[PDB]
């Protein structure tokens, strides 16, 4: 925050009150939208009913989601059992507000972002990392060692690609030089849309977005049709919601980050919108991923950790180490590009065979 | 195989954009074949007779002996069946029934056929007795939804539609293809 | 087997079966409560019959709210084999009929017909 | 091939061999030969042992050697290295008071599962098996189901005001021993058969 | 506090209780395939607010018996509905759960009823998927206060409300 | 780790508990256990007549049902000697067939749901939709349809029927074609499949695994080839086969019995001439409906004909039928009277089982999931 104003205290109050309002009304009505579009895809249809478009579907769900008997689960640890879905969801929330919706004052005069830390991919991690703590804990709490092992799964698979993704992020800090993401979009103002120079360490972190429960492990578990996951099946009236909630907010949260980091956050060539770019690009990843969600298959977390291990990571350190000796001796920036342009048409035309 | 993931995807987003294979129930009238396993109907001659002499064959031919026939003696004044016997209490466990169309197969004076509602659920055991004016075919709905007419003063939408009534239900009034 | 209590009187059937149970253990025991027409549980007659496994006990059709105090013995009845620890209860429907003449059929006919066509059931509709 | 080689095997020692104009085969084995015989007709190429079917006798018409007689049934698949195709069935009687009989486990594995079954429906016990466990019946059942002194157990069926039915004395159909509601049966319904 | 309480907040809470059944399968026999085909693209019990299927029983509301009862399933069966949340229906599906059915032997329930509250009962062999349909919108109308049987009287929202579990 | 995987969870469909040895990730070994369904058809139908138990014939295998119902019918046939019209036995091949059609569809749906994703599960059950309907058209029911007869089948087809199997016979082909176009060419599938799922012929057969999923380990054995039955004899048959067993072999081979199914519903069709629905032998066949007011032994034999049934001779018999999950038939011991003295159940889905511990021995524990769904079980035929 080198160039850039700080709001009073309570307009920084203000302003987090609302994105934590605004993140609960999208992930009901981004539900809705999953459900919808899982439906059109299996050409069944989905919820014309209670709406019309299903948008009063969510208070029907929240009414239920209330009043359902909050059940304290013998056998579980008293404080943990009510705390972990605590946790999860307060170390969900944040780390959303950094993401710039637009340029200064374009929030109607203040800020379009709460908070806009110097060292701000650090915050991201450590708040990403502060998600599986309350996942696995929740796991041990429930006195279910069943549950318990699908937590040590969920834990394990989201640990080795939270890792991988210290590598990913690494590439562009190079370019940049700064840990604040307004630096980052502003540089992909200038330049333009860093992708076209690491778009391989992208690539590493989009997958990486995919181990995050978001989907294909799908080994994470859910209780369902396998070794049954932790964090869940214990609880049953609001913990449970706070569970989905949190999970979907970083479903959302990360869908929100890959255009942010390596693509076109909001800073268009045309038009230069402040918002509705931002959302648009959101709305695209959000849509592929459903996408993925109905059309791929499961990676029963043995596959999957050794294509994180074994292929992801090692690939992203060694992106990284290109990009440090070229940045280092500076020598273009187009070196770069054409160095992304020709890995992408090598890790395209592989596909065909 | 890396080609399969954009196929299985490309299929998925062709079949995202075709929208309509589906039904929406109750709005929409479900198709149902003439020969559907249904409610059953009592039918009348276009005397006005009943059918019904009371033979309790249809009773036999249930492999759970779900029918209950009590028979009793036409008064030549003003008589119920045709011949010298008719069905005074007839009743159908629709818990015990398991909708085999054996029943219909063994009248002799073609009183009892299955019919097409299949909108008889109800909460209480001892409501799921269908009895004879709960099925004659002058009768129009399941006992639910006549209950629900009364207290609630809408008549009986059934909630399918055929192409027509065989001729074995002769007399049995419902939905045909779009003819109304 | 056992046959203690008399029909039709639910407070005299309940009180000998007070006596004679005893401090019988019912961990492994099986509880029979006999009756007719399963719907119907607010005119409802029962016979019981306690298959411990090693000796056998019959009381004759008294309880069930069809008798004046029939249904607050068989709360109490029931509330007094969970509490020794019993958590097998069965329901048999038996004809009018049967419900007769099976306290008079030989015992081990009797129980074997009583245990092919138990019920599991909830000890909460007899509470 | 093997299965003409089997009837020729088994008519030398004395065993009675029974057909049914309908294609079946029986050859029926003393318990003592019974072992050692089956034995002998996997080696004979028996790969395939399709069930074990018990039987038990107490309320059929005609008298039979023993109550219960349990029926192995042996195969020689076709498409498998060098397939006839011949299936028949042996039947050995276990008497009432002797539900002994020697387990072709070690032979077949394919009687894990069957003969359990036998011992849940019959009292039958499978001598020398892995582990003869109640498979279909509750732990806590009393009995044996599939045998004719086990009742069936039926319910009656309900109605309106009082009025029930007791599908035993329902019944129109007779069984074998059920004389009818006439004096006699003969013609049809003493047995009846077309000549094709 | 039960959904209840409150002239307004009681209605509210029907409502939404009731276009939010989150029906819990216990698929035993064919009757749970006939169910299974309530979910298909020619009529999905996926409207009404049914889309999601939480296999846990902690999760779930609507309790959906479909099929035969054996009675080795009977005690296991029975435990799912004691580890369900307290606001949770049950729903009696097809001829072998509701009564005996055809199968009056020794080996099945003769009714559900006995070992679980059911709130609905619906005949049929298999029910039709629209039938079922039917059964949940009765559920439905049920908790809403909306349903009477034909003796006149009305039929308290919860069943498995009124038992003493022991 | 001796993990108790109750019934019907975590998600295990056909009710059905599993204890499950198990260090690791690995899976040491499987002992399962059954009996949650036992309902008693054996037991239930000694007490049933002839014609009812057609009732009660399906309800077991409720998937492919009209395998049982043909394989009690030619049982009781064959033990009393009736004449099938030759109409009677295409139709019955042609609804064999079809079932066998809706079966596989579900089976398939059922596993890649199972582990994998969800999305396939709708579509080919789609397909199933429209065959179901089919059914209805003739039947009146979707499943547990009671058309056979002892002569043949019930009644005569409607004019409506064919035009629709044609429609459907001409839509299945790119259908079938577009799921084996997603599947054969495995992308993730492929490293979940291909290894797993070990079927070495020896134990398979020492076992007893004759459904389907023994072909896949190379064993090329048909009732509809071995043991011709209900003409299929008469029929151009390709028998699809695996080359080693395995889950991605077992469903690529029940994709192309589709296929074979659905040209062997057609070769049928183009067959098929007018004629008699069922064996006209009074003492099996009711008189006809329209004679039952002019004739008085119309309506004595119509009378005893579905109170009292027939009365088979003293005998036992058996017939062996190609079902979804193997061979299958009845072995029917009558004693002269109008109901079974016994009916023992082949099911072959009780014999399948017996190779599970094998099947899932040393694979990983997720997996054991998949290899339950693709050997296809119906927990309706083996608790039975
Ligand atoms: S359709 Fe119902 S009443 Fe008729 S014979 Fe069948 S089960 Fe019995
Ligand atoms: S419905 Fe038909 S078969 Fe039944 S008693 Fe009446 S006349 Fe006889
Ligand atoms: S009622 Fe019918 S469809 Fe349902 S489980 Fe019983 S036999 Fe199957």
């Amino acid at each position: 925050t080198w160039s850039y104003p700080v709001d009073p205290y309570w307009m920084v109050a203000l302003k987090a009150l609302l994105v934590v309002v605004g993140l609960l009304t999208a992930f009901a009505f981004m539900t809705l939208i999953e459900r919808r579009l899982l439906a059109r895809f299996q050409v069944r249809m989905g919820p014309n009913r209670v709406g019309p478009f299903g948008l009063l579907q969510p208070l029907a769900d929240a009414i239920k989601s209330i009043f359902k008997e909050d059940i304290v689960v013998a056998q579980a640890d008293r404080f943990l059992f009510v705390l972990a879905p605590l946790i999860s969801v307060v170390f969900a929330l944040l780390a959303f507000g950094l993401i710039p919706f637009g340029p200064p004052g374009s929030f109607f005069g203040y800020q379009p972002w709460v908070i806009n830390l110097d060292l701000g991919i650090l915050y991201l991690f450590a708040v990403s990392e502060l998600a599986v703590y309350g996942i696995f804990l929740s796991g041990w709490a429930s006195g279910s060692k069943y549950s318990l092992l699908g937590s040590l799964r969920s834990s394990a698979s989201l640990i080795s690609y939270e890792l991988g993704l210290g590598l990913a992020l690494l590439a562009p800090v190079l370019l940049v030089g700064s840990l604040n993401l307004n630096d980052i979009v502003n540089w992909q103002k200038e330049h333009g849309w860093l992708f076209l120079y690491a778009f391989p360490a992208f690539l590493v972190y989009l997958i990486a977005s995919m181990a995050e429960a978001a989907r294909t492990p799908f080994d994470l578990p859910e209780a369902e049709q396998e070794l049954v996951g932790g964090y869940h099946t214990e609880y049953s009236s609001i913990k449970w919601a706070l569970f989905q909630m949190a999970e979907y907010i970083h479903f959302i949260t990360a869908s929100a980050l890959i255009p942010t980091l390596f693509l076109g956050g909001w800073t268009m060539p045309v038009l230069e919108v402040p918002y509705l770019w931002m959302f648009l690009k959101i709305a695209f990843f959000l849509f592929f991923f459903i996408w993925i969600r109905a059309t791929w298959f499961r990676l029963r977390y043995d596959q999957l950790l050794r294509f994180g291990w074994g292929f992801l990571f090692p690939l992203a350190l060694l992106w990284f180490l290109v990009t440090a000796l070229v940045v280092a001796l500076d020598l273009p920036r187009t070196y770069l590009l054409y160095l992304s342009a020709l890995s992408f048409l090598v890790l395209l035309g592989a596909v065909l065979y | 195989t890396l080609k399969a993931l954009a196929q299985s995807l490309g299929i998925t987003l062709k079949y995202l954009f075709s929208k309509p294979v589906t039904v929406p129930y109750p709005d929409a009238p479900v198709a149902l074949k003439p020969r559907f396993h249904g409610r059953h109907v009592l039918t009348r001659h276009p005397n006005g007779l009943e059918k019904c002499i009371g033979c309790s064959l249809c009773a036999a031919a249930c492999p759970a002996y779900a029918i209950y026939v009590e028979p009793a003696e036409n008064d030549p004044e003003n008589p119920v069946s045709a011949g010298e016997r008719y069905a005074k209490v007839y009743e159908i466990n629709m818990l015990r029934c398991i909708f085999c169309g054996l029943c219909e197969e063994a009248c002799p004076t073609g009183a009892i056929v299955l019919g097409y509602d299949f909108e008889m659920a109800d909460y209480e055991y001892s409501d799921l007795v269908y009895g004879k004016e709960d099925m004659l075919v002058d009768v129009v709905g399941t006992k639910p939804q006549r209950r629900e007419a009364k207290r609630t003063g809408k008549p009986v939408k059934v909630g399918y539609v055929v192409p027509y009534v065989r001729p074995e239900l002769e007399g049995f009034k419902a939905p045909t293809e779009g003819g109304k | 087997m056992v046959r203690v209590g008399m029909r039709a009187a639910p407070r005299v059937s309940l009180e000998a079966l007070k006596a004679a149970l005893g401090g019988l253990k019912l961990s492994e025991a099986k509880v029979y409560l006999i009756t007719d027409w399963q719907d119907k549980r607010d005119q409802a007659r029962y016979a019981l019959l306690l298959h411990t496994g090693k000796k056998d006990l019959l009381v004759p059709d008294a309880f069930g709210p069809a008798f004046p105090g029939g249904e607050e013995a068989l709360s109490e009845l029931v509330g007094l084999l969970l509490a020794q620890g019993a958590r097998r209860f069965y329901e048999a429907v038996v004809s009018p009929g049967e419900m007769t003449a099976l306290l008079d059929l030989p015992p081990e006919e009797l129980l074997k017909r009583v245990m092919a066509i138990a019920n599991p059931t909830d000890p909460g509709i007899y509470l | 091939m093997r299965l003409e080689r089997v009837l020729e095997e088994a008519r030398a020692k004395g065993y009675p061999i029974e057909d049914n104009g309908l294609g079946n085969l029986w050859v029926v084995l003393p318990r003592e030969r019974f072992k050692e015989e089956m034995a002998h007709y996997k080696a004979m190429g028996f790969n395939f042992l399709a069930d074990i079917v018990g039987l038990d006798y107490l309320t059929y018409p005609d008298p039979r050697p023993e109550r219960f007689a349990v029926v192995y049934e042996l195969v020689s698949l076709p498409g498998w290295k060098d397939g006839d195709g011949s299936r028949f069935f042996v039947r050995v009687y276990v008497p009432e008071e002797d539900p002994r009989l020697p387990t072709v486990t070690d032979l077949w594995g394919s009687a894990n599962f069957l003969e359990r079954e036998v011992y849940d429906l019959f009292g039958i016990v499978f001598e020398g098996h892995p582990d003869l466990r109640k498979i279909l019946t509750p732990e806590d059942l009393e009995g044996h189901p599939l045998r004719k002194d086990y009742p069936l157990g039926e319910t009656p069926t309900l109605f309106r005001e009082g009025r029930y039915i007791i599908p035993a004395e329902f019944r129109a159909a007779l069984t074998g021993k059920d004389p009818g509601l006439t004096f006699y049966k003969g013609g049809s319904r003493k047995g009846y058969r077309s000549l094709w | 506090r039960e959904g209840i309480l409150f002239t307004t907040l009681e209605k509210l809470v029907a409502w939404g209780r009731s276009n939010s059944l989150w029906p819990a399968t216990f698929g035993l026999a064919c009757c749970a395939i006939e169910m299974m085909a309530s979910t298909d693209a020619r009529n999905d019990l996926a409207r009404f607010g049914s889309e999601v299927f939480r296999a846990s029983p902690r999760q779930a509301d609507v309790m959906i018996v479909a099929g035969r009862l054996s009675k080795k399933m009977a005690p296991v069966m029975r435990r799912v509905w004691e580890q369900m949340p307290d606001p949770k229906w049950v729903i009696s599906m097809g001829a072998c759960a509701s009564s005996g059915g055809m199968f009056n032997n020794y080996a099945i329930v003769q009714n559900v009823d006995s070992v679980v509250p059911v709130d609905v009962y619906v005949p049929g062999c298999p029910p039709r998927p629209e039938a079922l349909i039917y059964a949940v919108m009765q559920l439905q109308k049920k908790v809403r206060g909306q349903a009477y049987n034909e003796r006149g009287e009305r039929l308290p929202p919860v069943a498995a409300w009124k038992r003493t579990r022991g | 780790m001796t993990l108790n995987v109750g019934p019907q969870h975590p998600s295990t469909h056909g009710v059905l508990r599993l204890m499950v040895t198990l260090s690791g990730e690995e899976v040491l070994e499987v002992v399962p256990h059954i009996g949650y369904l036992h309902t008693g058809f054996e037991k239930t139908m000694e007490h049933r007549t002839y014609l009812q138990n057609i009732t009660y014939t399906p309800r077991m295998d409720y998937l492919h049902s009209f395998a049982h119902d043909l394989a009690y019918a030619l049982a009781v046939e064959k033990l009393l000697g009736a004449v099938v019209p030759p109409r009677a036995e295409t139709i019955r091949v042609i609804l064999n067939e079809l079932s066998r059609l809706a079966s596989h569809l579900v089976f398939l749906g059922t596993g890649l749901l199972d582990l994998g994703a969800l999305t396939p599960f709708f579509y080919a059950f789609r397909e199933r939709e429209t065959i179901l309907d089919l059914f209805e058209w003739v039947t009146g029911q979707r499943f547990h349809h009671n058309y056979i007869r002892i002569g043949g089948v019930k009644e005569d087809l409607p004019e409506e029927f064919v035009p629709e199997l044609k429609k459907l016979l001409e839509v299945l082909p790119h259908r079938i074609d577009e799921y084996e176009a997603l599947f054969a060419e495995s992308p993730i599938f492929y490293e979940r499949a291909r290894g797993v799922g070990v079927i070495p012929p020896e134990v398979a057969i020492d076992l007893g695994l004759t459904g389907g999923s023994l072909r896949a380990s190379g064993v090329n054995y048909d009732v509809r080839k071995a043991y011709p039955y209900s003409g299929y004899e008469t029929y151009t048959f390709d028998v699809p086969l695996g080359e080693r067993g395995d889950v991605f072999d077992r469903m690529l081979v029940r994709i192309r019995e589709m296929r074979e199914s659905v040209k062997i519903i057609k070769q049928a069709l183009e067959r098929l001439e007018p004629g008699p629905v069922r064996d006209p032998n009074p003492q099996i066949t009711p008189p006809p409906r329209h004679l039952l007011e002019t004739s008085m032994e119309a309506v004595i034999y119509h009378f005893k004909h579905y109170t009292e049934g027939f009365h088979p001779p003293k005998g036992e018999v058996y017939v062996p039928t190609e079902s979804a999950r193997g061979e299958l038939g009845y072995y029917i011991v009558s004693d002269g009277g109008s109901m079974p003295y016994r009916v023992k159940v082949r099911a072959p889905s009780f014999v399948n089982l017996q190779s599970l511990p094998y099947a899932c021995k040393g694979e990983q524990v997720p997996d054991m999931v998949a290899i339950i769904a693709s050997l296809d079980p119906v927990m309706g035929d083996v608790d039975r």
